[PDB]
């Protein structure tokens, strides 16, 4: 499992199936609660996200602060991974311990295509975080006029 | 004047919101024996873009409305000073 | 070149002894030196002897209870009695 | 290699709303989790440092962050969880 | 302070008829009986005196040897140099 | 001392009771940092890692280090002993 | 060790290294001075160094008892230590 | 103290580096900024450079950077050394009666031995394997 | 200004002394601190040392200890000079 | 200021017993005081020279001489933990409850420095345990403020 967490982070897509062929825990978690799916999402390893899901990896696994792989892919602008995760049933409205949603994170970093896909899969635009801010509030604050209009 | 602010308020907000904070560690020395986690705590980091400087918060009104730095100033990359302008054969240039 | 007569000797506090204990040790050695007038003459300190000084204790509790800050107290005492270098002025073109 | 780090965002607006200064917030975070060199003292005649820091058991776990309190202008104790949010990310422990 | 430690400087000289080096040796002897943790050192003239005194013999011998070698070359003889070298006391006695 | 630091008066409650530093903290002598821990053959040690100044002679600097240590040894606390776990110097002298 | 590793885990690896020298190189190594938290890299929780001193050349007869053979064996033994990079090396004739 | 690598780099390393110019015989410059809060900038010179002058020139530029450094960095002491990178020797200190801890020995060494070794001619740098004592105030958030 | 000898020694003299490292050809160092608010630290170098290099090395170590000194001492400034030089003459200026 | 008076202030301070002996035979003022109002008894007490304290007391020294801030030799002896000197002064009539200009007593001073035996001796000679300095503090307050449990127990 530790080898899988490492293989996942490195993008060694080959090593990943070899270990899973030897039955490594697909939901193996590291010290901050990140699974192999968390790490692939983070470093943009599409192939490994795909292989992990097909081997029953928990698509809604969360880390010790409530953040999910969809949070990570959305925040870091990995469009394809966001799509894959949503297809495999990722909670589009998942909240981390701060009440921050994938939509919040995508909005904050101006990931327009990602916001659209999230909206498509039914992300709640009214969702507030712990400070009562929505994706819309963020767009206005950031001066993103493109995004601000998409949130209408 | 319109928001009852001064360059002193502007300078204060920039010092506060364009900060790079030393914030310590989780599980740093001396630890409680048995600690598995050692990680840096990352707090404020320097701003990197005109957009970030623009949304610096100067104040919220009685009304809840926000006054940002872009509401009292233009923000842009520009020279530390504007005293030296060079040309090469009449064309804009720089040099060493 | 300096005096260049006799010897120049340093007595050293090699542990945590402190000023008083080093004085006692000095006195001890000076008394023993004096018992050998046949070999040593005018063995003496090059420095100064302790003198009465005026110890004033600020009472923190009473200051906190009166609403007097320590900085004010200490700056009042030292500026008044010790004098304080505030800043510079210019006297006929010389900074002073 | 990069490692996990604990990223915490101070919400400027929330802080301003509660009347907790960003300086208090940063000193509080930094002193507790990072340690702060305050000033010097004398230990057995040698000048040495004075460090303030959180006791180990209160700076080991991420949840500990919210057990620290800052005093607002109105004199209310405000926990870190009221004006901040955090997330895991990766960073470099040694930049060349 | 001397070499970073609390210290006390002591001056003195050799009593009439005695050498400072002898007076130093006694001071070292009395010094060795001081309370635990009190050390000492020689500085200034005494520092120069010591390291200067350890050359003299080697320098006088080198002089002696070279004078003899020159004379032996001059006279083509290992023994005749002696007849010249014997004159040294003849002048030195007058000086004294 | 820890005692003096302990009785630092943080504040006086309205009922007059005192809030002392020892009431909100543990006070102890401890390292400036807690990162470096050394052993010698498995027992507790400290030490000095010494690097040679640019262009300085290794054999000469080593001798000088030895002579300085020799001055310290007679004033050690009981049980304290210098050990010599790693020296590049002997090989220069010996091989020559 | 990898960044993120605790001082405790670094000590564990250091013990294995110290152990190896104290038991498997009895004939060859005189002393081990091991340091937790210091390496060439920098004062980290995840780093350490062991300074080894050998018995005199005269007591280490044969190529198998010279530093090159000792460090190969050591580095091979340590190759099996998990999740750490550990290796012994003879410093080159001239480092530089 | 308490700084992560990026904070060290962007607040100290980069500032000092940008002030390293007009230094004779410089072949190259390298640095590390680590999450110990530590920065080390190494300037390497052509063979035959006077090491005294090299140090003087490096510090003349460093003092232009000093005021631009965070106060907490200035107060820890910035240092400039001219040494070999490798250790000449390690002087170890133990207690044979076992009546002193690692912490104890380290404070003793730091407080009584290290300065005079540091002032010895030919000694470019001294690393303490341990720490000097400080007055440690360990705060309790609950009581606070 | 206005400082007693112990104040001078424990906030100025000891700090400076602790920073006098890595300076070449030093024989010894000595200081006194007195109740006129004054400290002098004299470093004496081997005969043949370039006095200019000696001074610049001392002043550069000092320059880096300045941030550790009290404000008012930084304000007054701290002078580094060659003191082993003597007076050619003294010109008195009087008013009759 | 006397010729021998000054010589005596110095001898007593230095604990030069034989010199003090000679000075007594010669009539050196035992009531000599320096600028801050200290007598030889003050000086001997401060620096803890027991025999000189005894010699001075045999020779008519004022046991209760106070300096310009109202401190006595018992204050000094108590404060710097010279137990046998404390005992001697008390036996010779030292005011166990002498207050200096700050309202500070020998018991206050001894408690402040954690001198248990001296505190006990002083309580034995009738030290007023409830005496307060200019700030309303008792020796007991000092003890618990200093975090001295033993001392506190003693003063109940």
């Amino acid at each position: 499992g530790k080898k899988l967490l490492e293989a996942a982070r490195a993008g060694r897509d080959d090593e990943v199936r070899i270990l899973m062929a030897n039955g490594a825990d697909v939901n193996a978690a590291d010290v901050v609660g990140w699974t192999p799916l968390h790490l692939a999402a983070y470093w943009g390893h599409l192939e490994i996200v795909e292989v992990l899901l097909k081997n029953g990896a928990d698509v809604n696994a969360y880390d010790t602060l409530g953040s999910t792989p969809l949070h990570l892919a959305a925040h870091f602008g990995h469009l394809e991974i966001v799509e894959v995760l949503l297809k495999n049933g990722a909670d589009v409205n998942a909240k981390d311990d701060n009440g921050i949603t994938p939509l919040h994170l995508a909005a904050n970093r101006g990931h327009l295509e990602i916001v659209e896909v999230l909206l498509k899969y039914g992300a709640d635009v009214n969702a507030q975080d712990k400070f009562g801010k929505t994706a819309f509030d963020i767009s206005i604050n950031n001066g993103n006029e493109d995004l601000a209009e998409i949130l209408q | 004047n319109k928001f009852q602010l001064t360059p002193v308020d502007v300078i204060t907000a920039i010092k506060a919101q364009n900060a790079q904070v030393a914030a310590g560690q989780l599980g740093g020395t001396p630890p409680v024996k048995g600690q598995q986690l050692n990680a840096s705590i990352i707090a404020q980091t320097r701003l990197t873009s005109t957009e970030e400087f623009g949304k610096i918060l100067l104040k919220v009104n009685q009304d809840g409305s926000r006054v940002l730095l872009r509401d009292v100033a233009k923000i842009e990359l520009g020279g530390e000073n504007y005293d030296i302008i060079a040309e090469f054969n009449g064309q804009p240039a720089s040099g060493l | 070149l300096g005096t260049a007569t006799g010897f120049d000797f340093e007595l050293i506090d090699q542990a945590g002894l402190g000023h008083e204990k080093l004085t006692q040790a000095r006195n001890q050695l000076l008394a023993e030196a004096a018992k050998h007038p046949d070999m040593l003459t005018s063995v003496r300190p090059n420095g100064l002897e302790d003198t009465p000084q005026f110890k004033i204790d600020i009472d923190q509790e009473k200051a906190q209870a009166l609403g007097v800050s320590i900085n004010d107290i200490n700056t009042t005492l030292g500026a008044a009695w010790g004098g304080s270098y505030v800043n510079d002025f210019i006297d006929r073109g010389r900074v002073k | 290699e990069d490692t996990p780090q604990f990223k915490i965002d101070i919400d400027q607006e929330k802080a301003q709303a509660l009347g907790v200064s960003i300086n208090d917030i940063n000193t509080t975070l930094g002193a507790a989790w990072g340690g702060s060199y305050v000033n010097d003292f004398i230990d057995r005649g040698r000048v040495k440092k004075v460090y303030v820091m959180s006791e180990a058991k209160y700076r080991m776990l991420p949840d500990d962050i919210g057990d620290w309190y800052v005093r607002a202008a109105d004199g209310q104790m405000v926990p870190f969880s009221a004006f901040s949010s955090s997330r895991w990310e990766y960073g470099s422990p040694r930049l060349e | 302070r001397y070499n970073g430690l609390p210290s006390m400087e002591i001056l003195g000289q050799a009593a009439p008829g005695k050498s400072t080096g002898e007076a130093m040796e006694l001071m070292e002897q009395l010094a060795s009986k001081l309370p635990t943790g009190v050390g000492y050192d020689w500085t200034g003239m005494s520092y120069q005196e010591r390291l200067s005194g350890n050359q003299a013999p080697s320098l006088y011998a080198i002089s002696l040897i070279v004078v003899f070698l020159c004379l032996a070359a001059l006279y083509e003889s290992w023994s005749i140099p002696f007849s010249v070298m014997l004159v040294v006391p003849l002048g030195v006695i007058g000086a004294l | 001392s820890t005692e003096e630091f302990g009785k630092i008066l943080l504040k006086v409650n309205q009922d007059g009771s005192r809030v002392l530093l020892r009431d909100v903290a543990k006070i102890e002598l401890g390292g400036e940092n807690y990162d470096i821990i050394a052993e010698f053959n498995g027992q507790p040690a400290s030490g000095l890692g010494i690097k040679l100044a640019t262009g300085a002679n290794a054999l000469d600097t080593a001798a000088a280090i030895r002579a300085e240590l020799a001055k310290m040894e007679p004033f050690f606390p009981s049980g304290l002993k210098i050990v010599y776990p790693y020296d590049t110097t002997p090989f220069v002298k010996i091989s020559i | 060790l990898p960044a993120g590793a605790t001082q405790e885990r670094t000590q564990k690896v250091l013990n294995e290294v110290t152990h190896y020298y104290l038991t498997k190189e009895k004939n060859n190594v005189e002393s081990v001075f091991a340091v937790n938290g210091f390496g060439f890299a920098g004062r980290g929780q995840n780093t350490g160094i062991a300074f080894v001193s050998l018995k005199d050349w005269a007591d280490r007869p044969g190529e198998e008892n010279k530093v090159e053979a000792i460090t190969m064996r050591a580095t091979r033994a340590f190759s099996q230590i998990k999740d750490a990079m550990v290796f012994a090396f003879n410093l080159p004739a001239i480092v530089e | 103290p308490g700084a992560d690598a990026k904070t060290v780099q962007d607040t100290v390393t980069q500032v000092i580096e940008q002030n390293m110019n007009g230094i004779d015989n410089l072949m190259y410059m390298s640095s590390n900024s680590d999450s110990t809060g530590t920065v080390q900038i190494t300037l390497t010179f052509e063979s035959g450079t006077d090491a005294d002058i090299a140090q003087v020139q490096v510090q003349n530029k460093l003092q232009l950077a000093m005021p631009l450094l965070p106060q907490e960095v200035q107060q820890q002491g910035v240092s400039v050394e001219k040494s070999s990178s490798s250790f000449l020797m390690v002087v170890g200190v133990i207690n044979t009666d076992g009546t002193m801890t690692q912490e104890d020995i380290s404070d003793y060494v730091a407080a009584n031995m290290k300065d005079a070794i540091s002032r010895t001619s030919g000694v470019g740098d001294v690393q303490l394997f341990g720490s000097q004592y400080a007055m440690r105030i360990w705060m309790n958030p609950n009581e606070l």
